[PDB]
């Protein structure tokens, strides 16, 4: 039977995991996602994939889910996957909060999830996860966070970055558009533009928009996950700025 | 690769244990000699740079007080053997109060570098996963006196009076064969070791590239050399011609 | 059984007596209650017979193994604390031991009293067994970190003395060690009571004492 | 590429299985061992392999109890694991029933063991043969081979070159029955010098006897005796 | 064997990222008899195609829509067998939660349970990806749900697909004479003109099974002789 | 039995323990030392009960937090630290059960200076004064009726004397040594008082 | 559970998984630890997009205990998890002792982790190379190095990483001993820069002392890299 | 027995008309007789409209609150909606109930509203368990904890059907008062929470402290 065995966890002839660049290409094959901080919090924006006119557009969001009340996070890769490891994300922070009687700082969180991609990558026989995360947040200890995690179990924080589909140009506007001190209002907008210009076009479309922030005012820390009909109010808003 | 490591080749081998004897032809040399007053380990250690700490590196460790070990191969598996003998042999000496036998030492070693052909569930579980790929010389001094024993990643061992390990494995044991006496008195024993060593050593014989360990049969205690020890025996060496 | 151990100017006294007992028949008059943990660490047995002899063995072993794989000598402190966590992994089972680890490393001199409830005690002067409260009033009546030697030897020999004269589960013959930098000396391998009575109590030996 | 001999659970289109049959071809390799009886004794003789000069022989046979003793031929761990599991399994008879074990039953224990490690892909055959003389009512030899199968023999020989011996030993069968205790040793010892490399004799340092009977627990033959048996080898091989 | 060594993915990545078993296993489920799911204003249908090999087979033996609790129907496309393990796995865990909380389950908890499911066996070694495609239809407090379930473990909500043969050709029938405003009555006849458009011949009572959940109501499996009424038109 | 002894005011926390190591009916020690357990990060464990237990499971603890925040590079907060001892306490009760009394103190900027009482049964709450032990009996009162908010260090230590000259003069264990450790202002001071 | 042997002997007689494993480590940045008196410096190639990546997120150089630190390189993930494992031995040990670790125990346990994944059905060789500064027990200071392998030694200074062997050569002729803070500081940062840009955001740079573990501010190895281009300059 | 009076403490639940009050003592017990806290709360909220009060041994209901909130925040992430009370009750019965042989010494109530979503309806809603999850359904009033029987006294002689909130809040305030004054392990303080659609209210009464 070891005939039929792929050797997923075995090193390749020049130090790569063979599974985990083909993970990594599946991710670069999937829709952007897009993350960055302000001062009023974290915006992640996502681009939908079209399937049919007929998918139910309402209070459903694919791409960017709730992980805890101050954790929230952006996938691109293979979906199934990504909500194996969200549901054990979610787990991770409700037992946190069990053991210790406090919210899961952002970090530690990502560490947990990180280390369970790396140990499929290091032991077993199975295929690694094929999602890369955009983990953003707000602890007390470090602020606003954005985090961005790969197959083979590694992450590194961001005050802008975006994964999947044609990750180049977003970043490129990001690098050349985000600011060290943006309010909601901007970093909504800028999130607009790159998601904008990374689907090949001018003025985005709200029917493939998902867009969502989480801000902590007034000591309660809020997720808001924009409707379509607020996305075409920011989506006016962009037409008439640019 | 396309085999499992439990293969038999067509001339009943085991193609993994072949190969980890090629692994043992490599890294410094050492040698052993056991003659009637006691038996003498003598390596060569090959300092990779001046930045590293010769004390931090050794190729003579002691595995009980009585015992002593020369190793080849590679070392991080050497280590692990031999680590495994210790915790065997102070075990052996708790529960019997005496000293083990050093074939038996021998034995249990060889065992565990087996480990990996699953032949019995018997006590432990199989957990290794390979052959070792090392090749020890271990010496020392039990009841029946001095002794030196040879084990390699095959599970077979032989008893020497002397003998040699590492990449100058050959040249240094035809130097032993012609040169070694049953009778010969114990410093003479470490005037062979070293006259050995610097004929089969790249570099010129020195205090700091020589490592020398002894367990005589007057106390059975085995005895590291210091820098005036190895300078002794230097001086009265004979001429390199 | 009367164990005792305090440190001095010159370094650590241990002194024990040598009765063993099965229930109140005396078993032996020359059992050893102090065993060498290392060649810097003795150990003394209070309680159990068995129990003592077994885990104190058991210690030395893990001593020996430790040594040889980090190539230095282990501390007091950390000699007791693999005892103590030992002894608390068997809470409840009813081991009786009573020990005092003493010794030499390079933090100085060092005691610890560690019994069977786990508890692990650092300090300077200790005795367990049955005898004990006899020693340590001995003991304390009469300490001075600047005895010499012989008056540190003395005054154990003494504190044993009395305490196998009170107390029923202890006597036979008193053993004095000594702990230095370099080992330890047995300054009195053993010494039967049966003189010291006569030589501190009743000298004159021309009618029985009266307590 | 034989595209069958890979894995040790697979039969070929002519229903061999070639894992086991490599781990048996293991056997002719060893060093030769020669076994026979007479209606009281089993004598038993071997050759010792020397590495070099400066070795001493490896050892050749093994007590395995009081009336019971190996010799074996292939990879020394295996025979050692094989070893360790006959003594115990003699010694907790011993204990659990206060009588010597029965020859029969304990060698088919080990031709179960044999036989267990060829059915898993994750096993493979013990590559070595052992050749059991006992003494348990009456002399008895056998043979156990990696497939799990054993034999009885009344005289037997395996190792490298062991061909010459069987010869010599299917030659003068007739004659063992019925010979004493000291013409059976020479006969042992002439079979195995029968196997013998051009150049080389029979020494001391390098023989291996065991003589186990009647009244006579397994026990080696010392120096001396090995010696004068030798040199009567010798001497009468001369004529 | 299910153990030790012999437990390693049968699913893995291509260079290019693809995860070719789920592609087989998707293109077995175009292969399969085409079902479908309409999602209208106070109710959802599911509708399968059940064409009996021959007069022998019972046709009531087979249903291809099932029932997973009160108020929670199933239909799929593929194995069937694969469906059998599938649908005991659901009602397993539609007790569950039922135990736990008293309470139906909620549609969407069941699909991530169920997706979650499949999706284990798509990595763990040792076995290969369910070959079919689920409709999941159901009524709760927050109203009705339709929802399909890949053989990779993805789920989507819909308010009308069609899973099988000839999907696409379907789904644009369906999309256009679908709109959120309809009856049950009007999507009972739109799902069967689907189906006729995709079925090659003439369609029967015996041809097609029909499931509704409607008015909140229990989940119910229109007879043959509803589904004939439906027709008579 | 061991006698604890906590107050945390506005711009501090003290914590004070007799300092005898009891064998029986004989003091081992007359300057105990496996009572306070200091935590990295301004938080301090108190332990009361056997010997054996407190060492166990103020090591298991000390080290625990230790690795946590190495791990996360950070200081645990005091409310994390006194419910994550809680909770271990809570596992073992009903298992293999510690029994051991706590007083657990510490400042962080979230909360300022804290102070939380769990008795052996690992019943738990934040309080503004506790004791444990016998001597609790002797000095919940005045820990009651001398305590003020905005008290300062030196009144506290001097509330902290009346308790230590109650117990010598009425507990029927004579203690009269004791240490204190006191939290404020960014440090941790370890002070011994004989009465 | 899987348990196949990954890690087998080639024909060569070599551990080819290992070797990758040690192609993964030259894949990584440079990291180098110079020993002192009672000190010792390390530092490491630091890699960050500039306005948009978060510089204090990435930890290469970490402490694993009171008194031990680590830095490494090859595949971070791989280190992250060696690291934790590593911090929790640290606190075993502290705890069956009640003394913290010692620098050669931590180096000894990290080696023999990486060889045991070198030896054990169903796992890969951790693809890092670790630089280990702490103090032994009679509180001298040492460095130690472990492989992928399994095998460790100690140094006055090494290099590990890619281009490890430029840095090892350079600091042969310009290492001494018992320099003062500031003098291995720069040598040091000498070291990193034979083979990185230079540049202060380029680097990460700590100090270890018995008190704690000190990372050099950025202003101080901005005017040590503006002495580097100077006297480089008056080099060329 | 003795267990439940080792710390002491008690929970009332009473509903009105569009409004449900939930209260208890604050006293933290030891020994039976030793007062160590006077702010040891013993109602939790789960959500906007589940409360939960726990009496009985403080280890155990801080052990059962931070077991139900990881339960119902996990429900909850998961569903994206918050929980309903009725599932929220069955949830606790089960959880009492799978320690059946070695339970948790809690004595729950569980107050809040049921949400009929047509515009949305309030209906009050209470519960009270024993150790084991056994549950009693009620409209007007629930109690527990070792003033069960003074409370249930008050509560059978002074609840009114359909009061307002102030009325309410008097109501079940003097129901706990003279319950309280009646029991020696209880009191130290009484905390009330008088829930509305709109608002909560969160009352501490002037109560004895002896
Ligand atoms: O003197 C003693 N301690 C001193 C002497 C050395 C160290 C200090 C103790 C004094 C009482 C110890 C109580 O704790 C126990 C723990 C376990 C078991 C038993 C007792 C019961 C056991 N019993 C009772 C009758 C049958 C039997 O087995 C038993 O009392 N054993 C004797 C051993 C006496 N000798 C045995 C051989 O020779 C050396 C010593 C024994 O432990 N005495
Ligand atoms: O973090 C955890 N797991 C990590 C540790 C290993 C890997 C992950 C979970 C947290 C899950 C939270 C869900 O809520 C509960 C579910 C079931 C039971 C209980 C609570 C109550 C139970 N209680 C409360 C006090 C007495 C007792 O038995 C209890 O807390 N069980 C602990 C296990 C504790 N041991 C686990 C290993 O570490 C040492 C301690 C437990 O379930 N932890």
């Amino acid at each position: 039977a070891r005939r039929y065995d792929s050797r997923t966890t075995t090193f390749s002839p020049e130090g790569r995991l063979y599974q985990v660049e083909y993970a990594l290409e599946a991710i670069n094959n999937a829709s952007i996602t897009i993350g960055l901080i302000t001062k009023d919090g974290v915006i992640l924006g996502a681009d939908k994939v079209f399937i049919s006119k007929l998918i139910d557009k309402a209070n459903n969001y694919e791409k960017i889910y709730k992980i805890d009340k101050h954790i929230f996070c952006g996938v691109a890769g293979l979906n199934a996957d990504a909500n194996i490891l969200i549901n054990q994300s979610r787990l991770y922070a409700q037992r946190y909060l069990y053991n210790y009687n406090e919210v899961q700082p952002v970090s530690q969180l990502v560490v947990q999830i990180c280390d369970i991609k790396q140990s499929y990558t290091q032991y077993g026989g199975l295929r690694p996860y094929g999602v890369s995360f955009l983990i953003g947040g707000y602890d007390t200890k470090d602020g606003y966070q954005l985090y961005h995690t790969d197959p083979s179990g590694n992450y590194s924080g961001w005050f802008a970055t975006a994964i999947g589909t044609n990750n180049l140009t977003a970043s490129s506007v990001l690098k050349q558009e985000w600011k060290n001190d943006m309010t909601l209002e901007e970093g909504l907008l800028l999130a607009l533009k790159t998601l904008a210009k990374s689907t090949d076009t001018e003025i985005p479309k709200s029917e493939k928009i998902e867009l969502a922030y989480l801000t902590n005012k007034d000591g309660e820390v809020y997720q808001k996950y924009l409707t379509e009909k607020e996305i075409e109010e920011l989506i006016k808003l962009y037409t008439q700025k640019y | 690769y396309d085999r499992g490591v439990n293969t038999f080749s067509p001339e009943g081998r085991l193609f993994q244990v072949e190969y980890a004897l090629g692994a043992i032809k490599l890294g410094s040399t050492a040698v052993g000699i056991c003659v009637n007053d006691g038996v003498i380990l003598a390596s060569e250690r090959r300092i990779s740079s001046t930045l590293i700490e010769k004390d931090s590196v050794e190729k003579l460790l002691s595995i009980d007080d009585h015992i002593g070990c020369a190793m080849s191969g590679l070392m991080a598996d050497a280590r692990t053997l031999i680590d495994y003998a210790r915790v065997e042999c102070n075990h052996y000496k708790f529960i019997y109060n005496e000293n083990i036998n050093i074939k038996s030492c021998v034995e249990l070693i060889s065992e565990l570098a087996l480990d990996f052909s699953n032949l019995s569930d018997s006590k432990r579980k199989k957990i290794m996963s390979r052959p070792f790929g090392v090749a020890l010389l271990i010496g020392g001094v039990d009841k029946n006196g001095p002794c030196l024993w040879y084990t390699e990643p095959s599970g077979t061992n032989t008893r020497f009076s002397a003998a040699s390990i590492g990449s100058a494995q050959e040249g240094a044991e035809l130097l032993l064969q012609e040169n070694y006496k049953k009778d010969m008195t114990f410093e003479q024993a470490e005037i062979l070791a070293l006259t050995v060593l610097r004929q089969v050593m790249e570099d010129k014989l020195s205090t700091s590239n020589v490592e020398i360990c002894a367990i005589k049969k007057s106390d059975q205690t085995f005895y590291k050399y210091n820098t005036d020890d190895i300078s002794r025996i230097i001086d009265v060496l004979p001429s390199p011609v | 059984t009367t164990t005792l151990a305090f440190k001095f100017k010159d370094g650590i006294i241990v002194a024990v007596d040598s009765r063993a007992s099965m229930g109140s028949f005396i078993s032996s008059q020359n059992v050893e209650k102090i065993i060498e943990i290392n060649k810097n660490i003795l150990g003394t047995m209070a309680g159990g017979a068995a129990d003592c002899l077994y885990w104190e063995k058991y210690l030395g072993k893990i001593i020996k193994i430790y040594e040889l794989r980090n190539n230095e000598k282990i501390s007091v402190r950390a000699a007791s604390t693999i005892l103590s966590n030992i002894l608390y992994q068997y809470k409840g089972y009813g081991l009786c031991c009573g020990i005092i680890l003493s010794g030499y490393d390079h933090t100085g001199f060092n005691m610890f009293y560690v019994d069977d409830s786990g508890k692990k005690v650092e300090g300077n002067l200790f005795s367990c067994g049955s005898g004990s409260t006899y020693a340590y009033s001995i003991l304390d009546s009469a300490y001075d970190y600047n005895l010499n030697l012989d008056q540190a030897v003395e005054l154990a020999r003494n504190a044993i003395y009395h305490a196998t004269f009170r107390d029923g589960g202890s006597g036979g013959k008193v053993r004095v060690f000594h702990i230095h930098k370099n080992g330890y000396d047995k300054i009195i391998e053993g010494e039967d009571v049966f003189d010291l009575h006569y030589h501190y109590t009743n000298p004159e030996q021309k009618d029985q004492y009266v307590m | 590429r034989n595209l069958y001999d890979t894995d040790n659970i697979i039969y070929s289109p002519e229903g061999r299985l070639y894992q086991v049959e490599y781990a048996s071809e293991a056997i002719k390799q060893g060093t030769c061992a020669v076994a026979i009886k007479s209606k009281d004794y089993v004598v038993v003789s071997g050759l010792k392999k020397c590495i070099s000069k400066l070795s001493f022989p490896q050892e050749k046979i093994f007590k395995i109890d009081d009336y019971i003793g190996i010799s074996m031929s292939g990879i020394t761990s295996d025979a050692k694991v094989l070893t360790k599991f006959m003594q115990n399994e003699c010694l907790s008879h011993k204990f659990l029933y206060n009588e010597n074990i029965n020859i029969e039953s304990l060698v088919r224990s080990v031709a179960d063991k044999y036989q267990k490690n060829t059915q898993k892909s994750s096993k493979r055959a013990f590559g070595v043969g052992l050749m059991i003389a006992a003494y348990h009512n009456e002399p008895c030899i056998f043979e156990t081979r990696p497939n799990g199968s054993y034999f009885e023999y009344d005289a037997l020989s395996f190792g490298a070159r062991s061909h010459a011996s069987k010869t010599y030993l299917e030659k003068n069968l007739h004659l063992f029955e019925e010979c004493s205790l000291e013409e059976l040793i020479l006969h042992c010892l002439k079979a195995l010098k029968c196997s013998l490399s051009s150049e080389s004799e029979l020494t001391i340092s390098n023989t291996a006897l065991a003589v186990v009977g009647k009244n006579h627990p397994w026990q080696e033959i010392s120096s001396l005796q090995l010696e004068e048996y030798l040199s009567k080898v010798k001497m009468d091989a001369e004529q | 064997m299910a153990d030790g060594e012999y437990s390693f993915s049968l699913t893995t990545f291509s260079p290019t990222g693809k995860l070719v078993q789920i592609e087989y296993a998707l293109n077995r489920v175009s292969s399969s008899s085409p079902a479908l799911g309409i999602r209208a204003k106070n109710g959802v249908i599911i509708a399968t195609e059940k064409k009996s090999p021959n007069e022998l087979i019972e046709e009531n033996s087979i249903f291809k829509i099932q029932q997973i609790s009160e108020h929670i129907g199933i239909v799929y496309a593929g194995m069937p067998g694969d469906f059998r393990v599938l649908l005991k796995r659901a009602r397993k865990e539609a007790i569950r939660y039922s135990l736990q909380y008293g309470s139906e389950i909620l549609v969407k908890e069941l699909v991530k349970i169920i997706a979650s499911i499949v999706q284990e066996f798509t990595q763990t070694g040792g076995v290969r990806p369910f070959g079919l495609s689920l409709l999941i239809c159901g009524v709760d407090v927050y109203g009705y749900h339709l929802y399909q379930i890949d053989p990779s473990g993805c789920y989507f909500n819909w308010m009308a697909t069609c899973v099988g043969k000839d999907y696409q050709n379907n789904m644009s029938f369906l999309e256009k004479r679908y709109n959120k405003d309809i009856e049950i009555e009007d999507a009972i006849h739109t799902a069967i003109l689907t189906l006729k458009e995709s079925y090659e011949g003439v369609l029967n009572e015996k041809n097609i099974e029909i499931g509704v959940a409607y008015d909140n109501k229990p989940f119910k499996i229109l007879t043959q002789n509803e589904i004939k009424d439906y027709l008579i038109e | 039995m061991d006698t604890l002894i906590g107050l945390r005011g506005n711009n501090f926390v003290v914590l004070a323990a007799d300092t005898y190591s009891i064998n029986s009916i004989i003091k081992l020690k007359n300057d105990d030392n496996t009572k306070f357990y200091d935590i990295h990060g301004n938080k301090c464990l108190l332990l009361g009960g056997s010997i054996g237990d407190r060492l166990q499971f103020g090591e298991f603890i000390r080290k625990n937090v230790h690795l946590y925040q190495y791990q996360n590079n950070t200081d645990m907060f005091v409310k994390s630290f006194a419910f994550f001892t809680r909770k271990n306490l809570a596992y073992y009760l009903r298992r293999n059960p510690f029994e051991v009394n706590c007083l657990i103190a510490g400042y962080d900027k979230k909360d300022g200076y804290q102070l939380y009482w769990c008795d052996y049964l690992s019943n738990m709450d934040s309080v503004n004064k506790g004791a444990h032990g016998y001597g609790a009996y002797l000095v919940s009162a005045i820990l009651d009726k001398y305590y003020h908010e905005n008290l300062t260090v030196d009144e506290a230590l001097d509330i902290f004397k009346l308790c230590f000259e109650e117990l010598k003069k009425r507990f029927l264990l004579t203690q009269i040594n004791y240490e204190l450790r006191i939290m404020y202002d960014n440090k941790v001071e370890t002070q011994y008082v004989t009465v | 559970s899987y348990d196949r042997a990954i890690t087998v002997f080639s024909p060569d007689g070599h551990l080819l998984q290992v070797e990758h494993a040690l192609e993964a480590v030259k894949k990584g940045g440079c990291a180098v630890a110079i020993k002192s008196s009672n000190f010792a410096v390390l530092a490491v190639e630091k890699k960050n997009i500039p306005k948009l990546q978060n510089p204090k997120t990435t930890e290469k150089l970490i402490k694993l205990d009171e008194h031990n630190c680590l830095a490494f390189a090859g595949l971070n993930a791989d280190a992250r998890v060696l690291v934790n494992k590593t911090r929790l031995e640290c606190q075993r040990y502290y705890l069956n002792m009640d003394e913290p670790a010692p620098v050669d125990y931590i180096a000894k346990y990290v080696a023999k982790v990486q060889q045991k994944f070198t030896h054990r059905g169903g796992v890969r060789p951790f693809g890092i190379a670790t630089l280990i500064a702490g103090f032994k027990n009679n509180k001298e200071i040492c460095i130690y190095q472990t492989e992928p392998s399994g095998i460790y030694a100690a140094w006055k200074a090494q290099a590990i990483g890619k281009n490890a062997k430029i840095v090892q050569e350079f600091l042969e002729k310009n290492y001494q001993e018992n320099m003062e803070q500031k003098d291995c500081i720069f040598l040091a940062l000498k070291a990193i820069f034979e083979v990185v840009e230079l540049s202060s955001k380029n680097v990460e740079v700590a100090l270890l002392t018995e008190k704690d573990l000190t990372f050099i501010e950025e202003q101080e190895i901005n005017s040590m890299v503006e002495l580097i281009d100077q006297e480089r300059t008056k080099n060329n | 027995g003795s267990i439940y009076n080792y710390n002491g403490g008690c929970v009332l639940g009473m509903s009105g008309s569009n409004c449900v009050a939930i209260a208890c003592d604050l006293r933290l017990g030891a020994n039976t007789f030793t007062t160590v806290s006077t702010k040891f709360s013993k109602i939790f909220k789960m959500n906007n409209n589940v409360y939960v009060g726990l009496s009985g041994l403080a280890t155990d209901i801080q052990t059962l609150y931070e077991i139900l909130r990881y339960r119902v925040n996990l429900y909850e992430v998961r569903q994206d909606a918050e929980m309903d009370v009725e599932c929220f009750a069955n949830m606790l019965s089960s959880i009492l109930y799978s320690n059946r042989f070695s339970p948790y010494f809690v004595n729950p109530i569980v107050v809040g509203f049921k949400l009929k979503h047509y515009k949305v309806n309030y209906e009050p809603y209470l519960t009270a368990y024993d150790l084991i999850g056994a549950k009693c359904e009620t409209r007007d009033f629930v109690v527990n904890g070792v003033t069960s029987e003074q409370l249930f006294g008050m509560c059978e002689s002074l609840y009114v059907k359909d009061q307002d909130e102030n009325g309410l809040f008097e109501t079940i305030s003097q129901c706990l008062l003279s319950a309280l004054d009646r029991d020696c392990i209880s009191g130290w303080g009484a905390e009330v929470l008088v829930l509305t659609p709109e608002k909560i209210i969160k009352k501490k009464l002037k109560a004895r402290m002896d």
